RNA sequence: GGACCGAACCGGUGCCUGCUGAAACAGUCUCGGAUGAGUUGUGUUUAGGAGUGAAAAGCUAACCGAACCUGGAGAUAGCUAGUUCUCCCCGAAAUGUAUUGAGGUACAGCCUCGGAUGUUGACCAUGUCCUGUAGAGCACUCACAAGGCUAAAACCUUAUGAAACUCCGAAGGGGCACGCGUUUAGUCCGGGAGUGAGGCUGCGAGAGCUAACUUCCGUAGCCGAGAG
RNA sequence: UAAGGUAGCGAAAUUCCUUGUCGGGUAAGUUCCGACCUGCACGAAAGGCGUAACGAUCUGGGCGC
RNA sequence: GUUUGACUGGGGCGGUCGCCUCCCAAAAUGUAACGGAGGCGCCCAAAGGUCACCUCAAGACGGUUGGAAAUCGUCUGUAGAGCGCAAAGGUAGAAGGUGGCUUGACUGCGAGACUGACACGUCGAGCAGGGAGGAAACUCGGGCUUAGUGAACCGGUGGUACCGUGUGGAAGGGCCAUCGAUCAACGGAUAAAAGUUACCCCGGGGAUAACAGGCUGAUCUCCCCCGAGAGUCCAUAUCGGCGGGGAGGUUUGGCACCUCGAUGUCGGCUCGUCGCAUCCUGGGGCUGAAGAAGGUCCCAAGGGUUGGGCUGUUCGCCCAUUAAAGCGG
RNA sequence: ACCCCCGUGCCCAUAGCACUGUGGAACCACCCCACCCCAUGCCGAACUGGGUCGUGAAACACAGCAGCGCCAAUGAUACUCGGACCGCAGGGUCCCGGAAAAGUCGGUCAGCGCGGGGGU
C-alpha cells in the first residue's frame, strides 16, 4: 500500500516490463499481460482473497508495488491552479511482469486461487508453473 | 538601521577617491589602503568620510 | 510554487577540427568538465579561450578529464 | 368640523379593452377626495450645475443622474462597417523579446522590388568533434519485496521502481572541413509591405480522468491562401 | 479594545440551518395565530414596546353568493 | 479636473509580476502552462593578492570526565566530506583546512569572441604607468562558477579649468569620479491620485460568462463479472464485502464550437408525441411457490396511470381514493 | 652488449589491491645525533641540519599468483532514422538500415622513452 517516502506526484508512459518476468520466489505465479496501472487496493484486495483461500497454510508473495502516486483535481473545478494532492498509488505493471507467486500449495488450488485473485484486477491474466529458470 | 555602509577614501594628499563597502562589522577602526591617484605611484588613501 | 525558472545558454562552441582565431570562445561550462589544455585558457566561469590562433582539437580521457587545445596553423 | 354619503370638479385604485390605437398614456366598468394642507381663471416671477420639488434624481415644451439652439467642430474614436477598371510576376505572417501591454504598437523574423558579389546557398557522402534522450542498470540519492546474521543499523543471498537517481548508453541531432557530386540558390546594400487571433492530424511530453472538435510546448505535413 | 445590552420584544418586513419544536385552525396547513427561546446577524427619538380610530395598504381565516 | 495597472481556461476574490538552480525540454542551443520543487534583493578587511604547509565523512577495536555521537590512539577509507547562503556542474597535483607578508576589491586600454530584436549581459589574451607575494618560473585589474538588482531625467558632494552672451571676472553649465530607486506592476506613464452606479451612456465581442445546443462523461443514473459472508442449515429463494467491466447522456460539471446588428429564463395552464431501463393490466421461469397474499428475474410500450391541503414552486410531505396512482426525451 | 639500481617522463586500473618470495653494504630505505641554520597551532614524528655502524625488520624495488577489483567479446534482444500499418484507447505490428545496457566466452596483475650509478 501507500509508501512512507518522497515526492508527491509524477507523470505517465509507457513501454513493456523488465524488472521481474520470472518467478523466483516460490512454485507458482501469476503473471500480467496488459499495461495498466494496478495501485493499491486492487493489490490489497488480490492479497486478502487469497490469503482467504490460503491462510493457515502458503506463503504469499508480492512482488508488485504501489510506488507512483496519481492525482484527482477536487470535485469540479476548472484547469485552475497545480494538480492534486493525493488520490491513490498505483504501480505500473507491463505483460510478463509477475504480480503474484505462490508456495506450499497444491497446484489446483492454486488454480483456483489465481482465479479469484485475478477477477478483480483490470488486466488479464495469465498464470504458469515456472519452466527452467537462470538469472541468480 | 544599517550594517556595512559605503565608505569613500580620500587618496594621502592627492586628489582623487575611490568608494568600497568596507562592512562596518568587524571593520571598527577606518580604512587604510593604498592605491595610485592622480599623480604618483601606489600611496595610502585613508578611507575616512 | 511554480511560477519559477532562469535560461543561460551553455556548451562547448567550437568544436573539434575547427579552426579558431586567438581570444575566440571555445567552450562555456559550469565547473570543469573540459580542462584548459595546451594552447587554452580559462576565465573566471571556466570558460576556454584560444590563447593562439589554430585548430581546435580534443583529448579524451575518462570523462574526469579531457582537454580542449590548439595546434597552430603553419 | 384637515367629520360622514355623494354630483359637479380634482384624482387615477383593480380588471379588461386598446398595442401599425379613436389617443405618442386613452375607453367602459370599479375606485379615492369632495369646506380644504381644496379646485380654477387671468396677470406675473424663478433655468441649466441652474430653478423648482409634502422628495421620484420628479419636473424644467411628448425619452432630463444634468434642457434646447448655434457654435469650437471634419472634437477623439488603439473600435465596427465600407473602400469601385483589367491582365502579367513574385508571395507571406499568425513566431521571438518588449510594452498601464495582451483584438494595439516598436525591433527582429518571414514577402516583394532595384543594385552589388557573384557560387559562398540546397541536398547527400566521408572525416572529425559535442550530447545524456530511448533503452538498460542499481555503482550513488530516495523508494521498495522474501529470507540470513544481529542489542533492531550496517552487512550477505534473492528481488524491484524512478521527471527532478545514473557504473553505462544508442538510433538520431548540432558545429567544422571537404566535394571526392548532384543540383540552385545564398549574402550585402537601399525603397515598399503585410503579419504578430491561427486550425487539424501523426509522433514526443506536461496540465486533465492516459475525457474532450480540451489546453500549453516540441516536431512533420495539410487548411489558412489549394481547385482537381 | 472604552465598553460590552437596562426596560421592552424575539424563528420577527430582522431566522441562515428551516417546513425549528409544541399547540390552534383544516379531512389534510412549506403559509397564518399563539407559545418557547438556540436572537446565523432585535433594542430603546437611523427611537423600544403598546395603542382606539383611519387605510383603493399588505397577510391568514370565516359567513353569504 | 482627474486617478483608481496587467495576467487571468469569462470576470471578481485568491495568487503572480525582477533575478538564480533543477525537472519538464523529445542525448546540440532554444522552447509554454494559475506545470512539478527551491533560493536572492546578501555576505567577507579578510571568506580577497600571493607565498608556504596540512587532507576529509564514516565505521571497528582500546581507552579519564564520557557512557549512541564528546576528546585521544591504531586500522580501513576517490570522497561516502568540505566548499558563507539555494540547487546544479566542478572539485583531493584542491576550489577544501592553517600560517606568513599584503592590497591587483588597481589607473589608462583593450586583439578576438559568447549572448541578446534593441538596450543590456559574459569571457578575455596582450600593451603602458605603478605596485604585492615568491629565491625563482610566474600569479594578481575581488571572491569555485552560476542570483545579491534599476535605463534615462532631476538633483547632493569632491576634482578638472571645456563653456560662460561687448570685454576681464564671477553667477550658471560641461567633462571625470560619486550619492539619491522593494520606480517589486522590478524596460521602470505625473513630482503628485481611492471608491461607487440597480439612474446609467457610447464603441465593440459569440475573440468571453449566464440559457440552450455541441464535444466529454470525472460526478449522476442504470446494468453486468467474481463471491467473502448473511440466509439456523445451502454462496447465488432473496441479499452480496473488498474489488473488476460496461451502457445512457435525463444531474453538477469541464471545454468554449454557432448564436452578444438578441436563440425570452423558473413554474403553472393548453396541447400533444416518443423511449423503455414497465407503476397497472397481458404472457412466462425460479422461490425459502400448499392455498391465498407475495418476492425476483425474463417477454411485453395496446391502452391506462384520480381528486384535494401546504408551497411560485419543480420536488416533497400530508388527506381520501386507486388496477395503477411509472421514469425519462 | 647483457643485469640491476636512482631519478624521471608518455600512458594514467588489461597497468590497482590482497596472499607470497627475494634484495643491502652498489643504489634507496629505515637508523644515530640535533644548541644552532630550519621547524612543529604540543611533539625533530613531518619539514630540517650533521653521519657511521646496525638492519632490510618496516618502506621501497623486483618476481610469483587470478581470491578481489578493472578490461571485456560472439549469438540475441531493447531501443531507433526511414518506409508502411492496427487498435475506440491505453498500447501493438511489418519491411529497411543503425545498435545498446547488462550478462556468458574470455583477458589482464602493463606497455613504451630519456638520463645518470654501479655490476659482468
Ligand atoms: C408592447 C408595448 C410596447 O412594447 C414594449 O413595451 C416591449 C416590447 C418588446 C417585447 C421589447 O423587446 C424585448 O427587449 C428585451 C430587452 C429583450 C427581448 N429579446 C429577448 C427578444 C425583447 O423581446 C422591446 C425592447 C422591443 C423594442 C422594439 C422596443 O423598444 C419597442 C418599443 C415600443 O413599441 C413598443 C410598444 O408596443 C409600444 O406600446 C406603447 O405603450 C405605451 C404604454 C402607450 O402609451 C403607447 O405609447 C404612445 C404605445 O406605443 C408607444
Ligand atoms: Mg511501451
Ligand atoms: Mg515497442
Ligand atoms: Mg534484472
Ligand atoms: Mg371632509
Ligand atoms: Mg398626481
Ligand atoms: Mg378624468
Ligand atoms: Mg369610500
Ligand atoms: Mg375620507
Ligand atoms: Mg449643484
Ligand atoms: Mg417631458
Ligand atoms: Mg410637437
Ligand atoms: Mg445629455
Ligand atoms: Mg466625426
Ligand atoms: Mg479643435
Ligand atoms: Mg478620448
Ligand atoms: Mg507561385
Ligand atoms: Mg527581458
Ligand atoms: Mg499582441
Ligand atoms: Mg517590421
Ligand atoms: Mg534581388
Ligand atoms: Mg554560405
Ligand atoms: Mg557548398
Ligand atoms: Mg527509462
Ligand atoms: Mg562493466
Ligand atoms: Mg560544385
Ligand atoms: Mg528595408
Ligand atoms: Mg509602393
Ligand atoms: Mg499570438
Ligand atoms: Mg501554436
Ligand atoms: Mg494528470
Ligand atoms: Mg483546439
Ligand atoms: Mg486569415
Ligand atoms: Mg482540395
Ligand atoms: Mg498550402
Ligand atoms: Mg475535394
Ligand atoms: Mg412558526
Ligand atoms: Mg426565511
Ligand atoms: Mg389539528
Ligand atoms: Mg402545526
Ligand atoms: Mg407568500
Ligand atoms: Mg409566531
Ligand atoms: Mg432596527
Ligand atoms: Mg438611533
Ligand atoms: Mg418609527
Ligand atoms: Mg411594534
Ligand atoms: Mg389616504
Ligand atoms: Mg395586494
Ligand atoms: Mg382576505
Ligand atoms: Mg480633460
Ligand atoms: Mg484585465
Ligand atoms: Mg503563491
Ligand atoms: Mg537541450
Ligand atoms: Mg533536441
Ligand atoms: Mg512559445
Ligand atoms: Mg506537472
Ligand atoms: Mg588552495
Ligand atoms: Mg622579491
Ligand atoms: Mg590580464
Ligand atoms: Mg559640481
Ligand atoms: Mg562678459
Ligand atoms: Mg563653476
Ligand atoms: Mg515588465
Ligand atoms: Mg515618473
Ligand atoms: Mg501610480
Ligand atoms: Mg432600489
Ligand atoms: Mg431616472
Ligand atoms: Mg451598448
Ligand atoms: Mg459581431
Ligand atoms: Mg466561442
Ligand atoms: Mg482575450
Ligand atoms: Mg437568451
Ligand atoms: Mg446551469
Ligand atoms: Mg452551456
Ligand atoms: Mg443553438
Ligand atoms: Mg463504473
Ligand atoms: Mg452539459
Ligand atoms: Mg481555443
Ligand atoms: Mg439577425
Ligand atoms: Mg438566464
Ligand atoms: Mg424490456
Ligand atoms: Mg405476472
Ligand atoms: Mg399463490
Ligand atoms: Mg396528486
Ligand atoms: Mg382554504
Ligand atoms: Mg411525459
Ligand atoms: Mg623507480
Ligand atoms: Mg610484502
Ligand atoms: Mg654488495
Ligand atoms: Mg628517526
Ligand atoms: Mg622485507
Ligand atoms: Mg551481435
Ligand atoms: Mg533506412
Ligand atoms: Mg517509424
Ligand atoms: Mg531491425
Ligand atoms: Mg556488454
Ligand atoms: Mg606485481
Ligand atoms: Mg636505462
Amino acid at each position: 500500500k501507500r509508501t512512507k517516502f518522497r515526492k508527491q506526484f509524477r507523470g505517465r508512459m509507457t513501454g513493456d516490463a523488465k524488472g521481474g518476468d520470472y518467478v523466483a520466489f516460490g512454485d507458482y505465479g501469476l503473471i500480467a499481460m496488459e499495461p495498466a496501472w494496478i495501485k493499491s487496493n486492487q493489490i490489497e484486495a488480490c492479497r486478502i482473497v487469497m490469503s482467504r483461500h490460503f491462510r493457515r497454510g502458503g506463503k504469499i508473495y508480492i512482488r508488485i508495488f504501489p510506488d507512483k502516486p496519481v492525482t484527482k483535481k477536487p470535485a469540479e473545478t476548472r484547469m485552475g491552479k497545480g494538480k492534486g494532492a493525493v488520490e491513490y498509488w498505483v504501480s505500473v505493471v507491463k505483460p510478463g511482469r509477475v504480480m503474484f507467486e505462490v508456495a506450499g500449495v497444491t497446484e489446483e488450488q492454486a488454480k483456483e486461487a489465481f482465479r479469484l485473485a485475478g477477477h478483480k484486477l483490470p488486466i488479464q491474466t495469465k498464470m504458469v508453473k515456472r519452466e527452467v529458470y537462470d538469472e541468480a | 538601521p544599517r550594517i556595512i555602509v559605503k565608505m569613500e577614501s580620500s587618496a594621502g594628499t592627492g586628489f582623487y577617491y575611490t568608494t568600497t563597502k568596507n562592512r562596518r562589522n568587524t571593520q571598527a577602526k577606518l580604512e587604510l589602503k593604498k592605491y595610485d591617484p592622480v599623480a604618483k605611484k601606489h600611496v595610502v588613501f585613508r578611507e575616512k568620510k | 510554487n511554480g511560477r519559477d525558472s532562469n535560461p543561460k545558454y551553455l556548451g562547448v562552441k567550437k568544436f573539434g577540427g575547427e579552426v579558431v582565431k586567438a581570444g575566440n570562445i571555445l567552450v562555456r561550462q559550469r565547473g570543469t568538465k573540459f580542462k584548459a589544455g595546451q594552447g587554452v585558457g580559462m576565465g573566471r566561469d571556466h570558460t576556454l579561450f584560444a590563447l593562439s590562433d589554430g585548430k581546435v582539437v580534443f583529448i579524451n580521457k575518462g570523462k574526469g578529464a579531457r582537454f580542449i587545445s590548439i595546434e597552430a596553423a603553419q
